């Protein structure tokens, strides 16, 4: 496997200023503890850099969080948990990571770029013939991982009269793919999201912002 | 600079109103909340209190709203420790009159109305820009504070003298300033 | 990182015949002064002190001698207060053998010679670059202490992986490392 699992309970019972810092600073956080969990797996086996090169670190167990009508502006860039059903699901898709370049007046090979989820990846220059473009992806030698996009409404049974339900969208990577199915009530642990490309309005209308929440466990 | 008499006239007689007419110490004792942002003011307590400031505000609701902030940020930032980064706003009960719909005309903009309707349809809820943060993508300078009204409005021109660049700039949305959103 | 063993052992050498054998703490003692630069340092000690030392200097002058330099300056460092910004150098007087003009060869390159000969013209003294700075003009990421060796070098390739630009840099001459220079 390729995924492991940590409760918060334990985290703060051992090392509380992890257990601090972590609401409030996602993803560095995550991408240490990965490395730090990828380093002791890789002690205890020496095989995986043959299988796996890299280990996730999920948070399972956390103190609730509040439903989908109360995520504001206070909640942005933080970690919470939610309830939910979910309503749609996109399939699985082949996402980039660590992309190769061909360049076009040459043929070189750039070197791999780590592709981060919030803007593309654009190479400034060809290393050799100092060419400003265009590029294109090389299919062959670039690597790929799954992605899955969900959209999740409030249980009707907990919505008060005279209101009506909210949604929001959700985005699974990796091991977390197909692990729902449409019309399941689930429980996620994600990332109040708003530094992705496109996440403001601009042709026209107030400067509003769209959020979005990144997943990284899910509870059934 | 340039300042505003009426403003600054208006900033002085409402921390008056605040610290001598008390419930709104008791309401600023729980705007320490991080849910809490706006402060509820009876408007016949501005009757009472001064007729004048009464009859400015109402006259000049738009112009003078934003330094009645500011004069409830001091007043909560003297009472208790808050940190800078949170505003905070001014409401307003108790008008004794109404106006209808079609009685609404151009010549009321500006001014403080209070009117019935009947709700229809309610938008989800969104952040929103305030104040701005801008950089040049030419000279690589940082333009701060950029007022967005009710547009996205980009800053006029480059405060470097030499660059005079108006149409290309990037937006550090982590400086930024934020409101909440809802359109009914 | 990558280490340099003969260099190590001759820096560790080299402390020692500077610690050991002291005229040449009476000499840094007079370093301290603005003018000064050089430490004088007679060859038939290097002799006397260590043979195998000197045979592994005559054979590497060029490869061990900027890591004497910095002996010399953790030495006067250590015995004196002196400005990180100042450099010291270090040279070598009683060779015990001559060589001709034609006698010099391409086996000799690199290593420590003494020749005779008869000055004809001496140029005019100019500040000179060691150790540049450059600015990348498309990313704006700051490269530092490029060694220029004999030709104003340029930084090979960016360090940002993705900019990867070798044609268009600026030099910011304050931050840069300067030395005299004369030709005859
Ligand atoms: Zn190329
Ligand atoms: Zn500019
Ligand atoms: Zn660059």
């Amino acid at each position: 496997r390729e995924s492991l699992v940590v409760n918060y309970e334990d985290l703060a019972a051992r090392e509380h200023v992890l257990a601090y810092f972590l609401p409030e600073a996602p993803a560095e956080l995550l991408q240490i503890f990965d490395e730090a969990a990828l380093e002791v797996v890789l002690a205890m086996y020496p095989k995986y850099d043959r299988i796996t090169n890299h280990i996730h670190v999920r948070i399972s167990h956390l103190p609730l969080v509040e439903e989908l009508r109360s995520l504001r502006q206070l909640h942005l860039n933080q970690l919470i948990r939610t309830s939910g059903v979910v309503t749609s699901c996109t399939g699985v898709l082949p996402q980039l990571s660590m992309v190769k370049y061909n360049c076009n007046k040459c043929n070189f090979v750039l070197g791999p770029f780590c592709q981060s989820q919030n803007q593309e990846v654009k190479p400034g220059s060809c290393p050799e013939c100092q060419s400003a473009g265009p590029f294109e992806v090389n299919m062959e030698e670039t690597i790929y991982q799954n992605y899955q996009r969900i959209r999740i409404q409030e249980s009707p049974g907990k919505v008060a009269a005279g209101r009506l339900p909210r949604s929001k969208d959700a985005i699974l990577l990796a091991d977390l793919v197909d692990s729902c199915k449409p019309g399941d009530e689930i429980e996620l642990t994600g990332i109040y999201h708003n530094n992705y490309d496109g996440s403001l309005n601009t042709a026209n209308g107030f400067p509003v912002f769209a959020t979005v929440i990144l997943a990284n466990h899910v509870a059934k | 600079e340039v300042r505003d008499e009426v403003a600054e006239k208006c900033q002085k007689l409402f921390l008056d109103f605040l610290e001598e007419f008390i419930k709104y110490l008791q309401l600023a004792e729980e705007l320490i909340r991080p849910e809490r942002n706006t402060l509820v003011v009876s408007f016949v307590d501005l009757e009472q209190f001064n007729q004048q400031l009464s009859t400015t505000i109402q006259e000049e609701f738009y112009r003078v709203y934003p330094y009645l902030c500011r004069a409830l940020k001091t007043f909560v930032k003297d009472r208790k420790e808050i940190p800078l980064a949170k505003d905070f706003y001014v409401a307003f009960q108790d008008l004794p009159t109404r106006h209808k719909i079609r009685e609404l005309t151009s010549s009321r903009i500006g001014l403080l109305t209070r009117i019935s309707g009947q709700v229809v349809r309610t938008h989800p809820v969104h952040p929103e820009l305030v104040s701005g943060t801008f950089l040049c993508l030419d000279c690589q300078t940082v333009i701060r504070d950029v007022e967005q009204q009710f547009k996205y409005t980009q800053p006029n021109i480059c405060r470097n003298p030499v660059c005079a660049n108006r149409r290309r700039f990037l937006l550090d949305t982590n400086k930024s300033r934020f409101v909440d959103f809802q359109k009914v």
